[PDB]
């Protein structure tokens, strides 16, 4: 059971005890994503109000 | 701020609605000429939902009041709260609709459409973030029935993004006016399953029930029927009106209770139905009783999809916790397995008036299917002789619309069949 | 009205446990895949313990402690006594067993220079075993009862509850050959009482003094040993299970630990008092309605 | 001196925010008003309690702070609040209507209308620092805003800002406290995109916290004011070494270096003991060894699992109070001997210790008694991939039948994006059992 790195300071302290040793997508891309998305929204109210015209 | 814009359509709409009206202006402290006498700042916090503020600090509803004749709207004007309305949502014509779908929908009330939806972009205009709307109608007349749907069907038009709710009245042989309501009936679902995201399914045969074997009302009046409806609008609405521990608008409530688009027509109930005030255990075991069922469907006929319930009064949430988790346990048959936690439990401080605690019940039950079939069999088996639907084809109709009504319903029925299997 | 759900068709014990359940009237059982339960009897292989005690309002019990398999594995088992400073190698009642695919290969050739083994998951040559798991010492002295002079393995059911209770049931029984050992009763099984009127008429002895003690100690032993690994003490379900363990008897009455069955199956006329007294210590225990065991 | 941004999304995520730095300033001793008779250094300096508050010229100190939703009904509580004059109203924003418990609505719908505006005001922030460290998350798994727009923030976040960390602080869903039916899905659907954007996160299972408010505060029916006083002191016991002069976690990149050895597997088990009550009077003061102990105690994580049918990867002890070391290494040496505590074959079995001298600090008022010592422990076990379990569970139980799909698919999104997100978690499970098993 070694203690090892204690470091002292007014505020407190801190140490470790070992008891035991061991055996992204760019910004085009997101626009892309929320786009998409946007656009098939845009899809799904233009059958509806297509729907409603009939 | 959440606003609501509220429609009433047809004799029954508007009878209903007014009563809806003259409810909550009584929660809230609004006495029939618009001022505020209440005793609580919680009565006034969302007040907004439901009612615009005056200039002389008053308080006039959202609601617009619609039908084709003048007779009903002539006695909202002069009721108890009659001048509490916004003398321009008057809107009405003179020929009536005759109980005819054809007539609300196609002709008469196609007339009087336009007026009605530029009273509507008026009330929405003036709101700083539209909720949604709410529409109060029968569905075995003709103006609330056909020109109802047809309203809906243009708001759906106009606003696409909003929520649609219906509060609507189920005919039945039992409680008729007409032999015709089947017909309008089923026209009306067709459009309700399309253009709704919520519908409160109210059954007049039910209402009478409720007045006859359990309030023991010999002779039930269509009054009687409408004060069953009046505490349940109120409790439905009530954590909407009132602050508590649940935030949400109309579209994240119909979010947690529509699992499926189509399958959106709710079971209303409501407790009590007296001096000797209610325990948390009696409320809760009436409130999933048939017994205080507004549909006419025997619950365990089907299985519930999502469950809400609402407690109102002063209790121990704790208990009430514990009582809705005791009838979950003791019928888990009933609730669908493949929706984890589908039965949802809101509390309100402040009861209505009368009682000192209440509970309002809101069932996603695939047993509704029982209220559908029902009108499809009073449908058919006039349809299959074509009897009476010369009135509609009078009006420009074609047999061949009122075979595709009857064979989306049966659709729907299929639709609720196949989610009681699973 | 209690809730309980079977996921586990194949259970000789608890398609009895279930019956005596429903024959209460204050049990209703829901279907396998009904998360709104009270109990739980669970399947035997990737048992959802991660699942468990999070449903509001509902106090969960399952019929299998989880780790247990720590005791009734072979492989674990030897690992589980060699490497505990509780059990260690000292361990006198049970066999000297070696794990080979850690492994022992070399340790035990070493022990290797009477000497049969027995390899399981019999010979008297190491390279026979290795080219067929866990090898483990033959008992190469049993004792024999007479007459028929033949070998025999004693099966007692233990039940450990919530409280971690360890409840010996006083009715064993005996897995006794046919054949006659050679080192070259109905339907073979035989009940304590008779056992016991043996070994006082040919031993001098009874069966509480010669060989119960010893296997109440071997029980003990074991289980408070797997005690703080799997105890549900402080956890949000709780747990109970029915164990198996198999002992072994030498000429001198020593007692030797085989195995240990985490679902046993029981003796034929002893279903009837088992399973009825698995629901009252650990079932009406934590839901109680409107001894047969020997507490350890 | 490096500063650290925190960002409030949804409303678990601000009103949990406001608990956390209404505690941050009694503990700083920083009036409402801003003024901290403490800080010589009028108008600047550079302490440790700088890395989370600015200074102004008038003597003020403000929160390095964010808040975001889509309604404003839970934000306008904090801009007449108690601490309104601490937050400058550039650091509260909302939007009309939210996204509905809709995580598609949320990330979507919503989000790209408003994410250009937020990622503005935390560039006002990230002007006035030096040298930022990166940005602490507090949001709802379940909520529309809380799952769907902080994935957004965080894709966002990575590009703008791609040298700088992001520790999350995430509330698990739980039914007992919750009226939406549609979390499970909102769950998975935030976790596997912002599973490659976020370097350490704390789980917080509303489960719990619930039942220990339950359990220690004898309070019959918690509320979110009970849950989120708990909470807080959590937060506040992970986020002190951040505030204060150190050696253990001082930045963002040693939480990841001492608690995530792999990426993917960034969720430490939180436990922290004692809670009092505080309607208790008397109370014996429990010893290092046995809040210690009780680190080991399930019923005190912040989620419920058992690590003892799982691995360690890493483990980290927090003390604040009067602690000395001796005690606690006498404490570590007796509780192995106890307890199973199994390490993974590649990592040390051990033990990183700090110690804050400076008591807890509790809310006046609040329902948490005043203690003399107190622990939390960080420790990354596999078995919090139990909560995974449950989660992905419910997930498949619905999705099955394709259950509120609709609402989704009609916001712009794909329903192929369900199955993308649950084939991650499936993953993710497979990679605890790996290093678990
Ligand atoms: N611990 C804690 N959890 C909360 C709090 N408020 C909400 N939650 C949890 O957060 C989950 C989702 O709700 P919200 O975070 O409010 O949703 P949102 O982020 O506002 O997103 P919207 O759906 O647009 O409103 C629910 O399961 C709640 O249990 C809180 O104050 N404290
Ligand atoms: N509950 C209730 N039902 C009504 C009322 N008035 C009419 N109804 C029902 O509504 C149907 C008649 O529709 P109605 O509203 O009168 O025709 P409309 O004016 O064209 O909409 C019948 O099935 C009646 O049973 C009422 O005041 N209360
Ligand atoms: C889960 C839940 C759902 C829910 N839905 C409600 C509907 C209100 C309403 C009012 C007017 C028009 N349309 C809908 S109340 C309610 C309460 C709970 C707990
Ligand atoms: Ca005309
Ligand atoms: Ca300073
Ligand atoms: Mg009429
Ligand atoms: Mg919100």
């Amino acid at each position: 059971m070694e203690v090892i790195e204690l470091n002292k300071c007014t505020s407190g302290q801190s140490w470790e005890v070992i008891l035991k040793p061991p055996s992204d997508p760019s910004l085009e891309e997101i626009q892309k994503k929320l786009e998409a998305a946007e656009e098939r929204r845009k899809y799904q109210e233009a059958e509806l109000l297509k729907h409603l015209a009939e | 701020m959440r606003e609501i814009v509220h429609i009433q359509a047809g004799q029954c709409g508007n009878q209903i609605g007014a009563k809806f009206w003259e409810v909550i202006s009584d929660e809230h402290g609004i006495d029939p000429t618009g001022s505020y006498h209440g005793d609580s700042d919680l009565q006034l916090e969302r007040i907004n939902v439901y009612y615009n503020e005056a200039t002389g600090n008053k308080y006039v509803p959202r609601a617009i009041l619609v039908d084709l004749e003048p007779g009903t709207m002539d006695s909202v004007r002069s009721g108890p709260f009659g001048q509490i309305f916004r003398p321009d949502n008057f809107v009405f014509g003179q020929s009536g609709a005759g109980n005819n779908w054809a007539k609300g929908h196609y002709t008469e009330g196609a007339e009087l459409v336009d007026s009605v939806l530029d009273v509507v972009r008026k009330e929405s205009e003036s709101c700083d973030c539209l909720q949604g709307f709410q529409l109060t109608h029968s569905l075995g007349g003709g103006t609330g029935s056909g020109m109802g749907t047809l309203l809906i069907s243009k708001i759906r038009e106009e606003y696409p993004d909003r929520i649609m709710n219906t509060f609507s009245v189920m005919p039945s042989p039992k409680v008729s006016d007409t032999v015709v309501e089947p017909y309008n009936a089923t026209l009306s679902v067709h459009q309700l399953v399309e253009n709704t995201d919520e519908t409160y399914c109210i059954d007049n045969e039910a209402l009478y029930d409720i007045c006859f074997r359990t309030l023991k009302l010999t002779t039930p009046t269509y009054g009687d029927l409408n004060h069953l409806v009046s505490a349940t609008m109120s409790g439905v609405t009530t954590c909407l009106r009132f602050p508590g521990q649940l935030n949400a608008d109309l579209r994240k409530l119909a979010v947690n209770m529509v699992p499926f688009p189509r399958l959106h027509f709710f079971m209303p109930g409501f407790a009590p139905l007296q001096y000797r005030a209610l325990t948390v255990p009696e409320l809760t075991q009436q409130m999933f009783d048939s017994k205080n069922m507004m549909a006419a469907c025997d619950p365990r006929h089907g299985r519930y999809l999502t469950v809400a319930a609402i407690f109102r009064g002063r209790m121990s949430m704790k208990e009430v916790d514990e009582q809705m988790l005791n009838v979950q346990n003791k019928n888990s048959s009933y609730f669908v397995e493949w929706i984890p936690n589908n039965v949802k439990t809101a509390v309100c401080d402040i009861p209505p008036r009368g009682l000192k605690m209440s509970a309002t019940f809101i069932g996603n039950s695939t047993a509704i299917q029982e209220l559908f079939k029902r009108i499809s069999e009073q449908f058919t088996a006039m349809f299959r002789r074509k009897a009476f639907l010369h009135w509609y084809t009078g009006e420009g109709m074609d047999e061949m619309e009122f075979t595709e009504a009857e064979s989306n319903m049966n659709d729907l029925v299929s639709e609720y069949q196949q989610y009681q299997d699973a | 009205m209690y809730t309980f759900v079977v996921r586990d068709e194949n259970s000789s014990v608890y398609a009895e446990v279930s019956r005596l359940l429903l024959a209460t009237g204050q049990w209703k059982r829901l279907r396998k895949d009904n998360p709104r339960f009270n109990l739980m009897l669970g399947e035997r292989n990737r048992l959802p313990f991660g699942r468990l005690g999070h449903e509001p309002g509902l106090v969960q019990l399952v019929n299998y402690y989880r780790g247990a398999d720590k005791l009734c594995r072979k492989a674990s088992l030897v690992k589980l006594i060699k490497t505990s400073p509780e059990l260690s190698e000292s361990c006198t009642w049970f066999p000297e067993s070696y794990v080979i695919y850690t492994d022992e290969r070399e340790v035990f050739l070493a022990a290797y220079n009477g000497n049969v083994w027995i390899a399981k998951s019999i010979s008297s040559e190491a390279s026979e075993l290795l080219d067929f798991h866990v090898i483990q010492k033959y008992l190469e002295k049993p004792l024999l009862l007479e007459p028929g002079h033949r070998k025999f393995d004693i099966r007692s059911w233990v039940l450990v509850d919530h409280l971690y209770n360890i409840y010996l049931y006083r009715e064993g029984v005996l897995r006794t050959s046919s054949e006659p050992y050679n080192s070259a009763e109905e339907g073979n099984e035989m009940f304590f009482e008779e056992f016991n009127q043996y070994l006082m008429d040919a031993l001098n002895t009874t069966l509480e003094n010669s060989i119960l003690l010893q296997i109440k100690h071997i029980i003990r032993s074991c289980l408070m040993c797997i005690e703080p690994a799997i105890s549900t003490k402080h956890l949000h379900y709780q747990s109970f299970q029915l164990f198996g363990f198999d002992f072994m008897v030498d000429e001198e009455l020593k007692v030797w630990l085989i195995e240990v069955n985490g679902a046993p199956a029981c003796a034929q006329k002893l279903y009837a008092e088992l399973c009825q007294g698995i629901v009252d210590v650990a079932i009406s225990s934590v839901f109680p309605l409107a001894s047969i065991f020997i507490k350890l | 001196m490096r500063e650290c941004i925190s960002i409030h999304v949804g409303q678990a995520g601000v009103q949990i925010g406001n608990a956390c730095w209404e505690l941050y300033c009694l503990e700083h001793g920083i009036q409402p008003d801003g003024q901290m008779p403490s800080d010589k250094t009028i108008g600047g300096g550079d302490d440790s309690f700088n890395t989370f508050f600015s200074e102004t010229g008038a003597g003020k100190h403000v929160p390095r702070a964010v808040f975001v939703d889509l309604e404003p009904t839970v934000i306008d509580e904090v801009r007449t609040g108690t601490y309104r004059q601490l937050f400058h109203p550039e650091q509260l924003i909302t939007g009309k209507e939210d996204a509905a418990n809709n995580y598609a609505r949320g990330h979507y719908t919503i989000g790209k209308e408003i994410i250009d505006l937020v990622l503005d005001r935390i560039r006002k922030l990230a002007d006035q620092c030096t040298g930022l460290q990166g940005f602490l998350v507090f949001h709802s798994f379940g909520g529309g805003t809380g799952s769907g727009f902080t994935s957004l923030l965080m894709e966002r976040l990575s590009v703008d800002y791609g040298k700088k960390s992001k520790l999350e602080f995430s509330i698990y869903p739980a039914p007992q406290v919750s009226t939406a039916v549609v979390e499970p899905y909102n769950s998975i659907l935030t976790t596997h995109t912002t599973l490659e954007h976020s370097d350490c996160a704390f789980m917080v299972d509303n489960e719990a916290i619930y039942d220990i408010c339950r359990r220690n505060l004898d309070i019959e029916r918690p509320t979110y004011t009970n849950l989120n006083r708990l909470i807080s002191q959590i937060v506040s016991s992970i986020t002190a070494s951040l505030r204060f002069d150190g050696a253990l976690n001082v930045d963002l990149t040693e939480f990841q270096t001492n608690l995530v050895p792999y990426p993917r597997i960034h969720f430490p088990l939180a436990t922290y003991a004692p809670v009092i009550s505080a309607e208790k009077a008397y109370h014996e003061q429990l010893s290092v060894a046995e809040i210690t102990n009780a680190c080991f105690e399930p019923a005190n994580q912040m989620v419920k699992c058992d690590p003892r049918h799982g691995k360690y990867m890493a483990c980290c002890l927090l003390y604040r109070g009067d602690v000395v070391p001796k005690d606690v290494n006498a404490a570590i040496a007796t509780i192995k001997t106890k307890r199973s505590i199994q390490f993974v074959d590649w990592c040390p079995t051990g033990f990183k210790v700090g110690i804050n001298y400076q008591p807890p600090t509790v809310v006046p008022g609040g329902d948490l008694a005043k203690v003399q010592r107190a622990v939390c422990m960080l420790s990354n076990t596999t078995a919090i991939a139990e909560a995974w379990a449950r989660l992905d569970h419910k997930f498949d139980l619905m999705y099955a039948k394709r259950a509120f799909v609709h609402w989704y698919v009609g916001e712009g999104m794909e329903e192929g994006e369900f199955s993308e997100a649950r084939e991650d978690m499936a993953a993710l499970e497979k990679d605890y059992e790996e290093v678990g098993v």
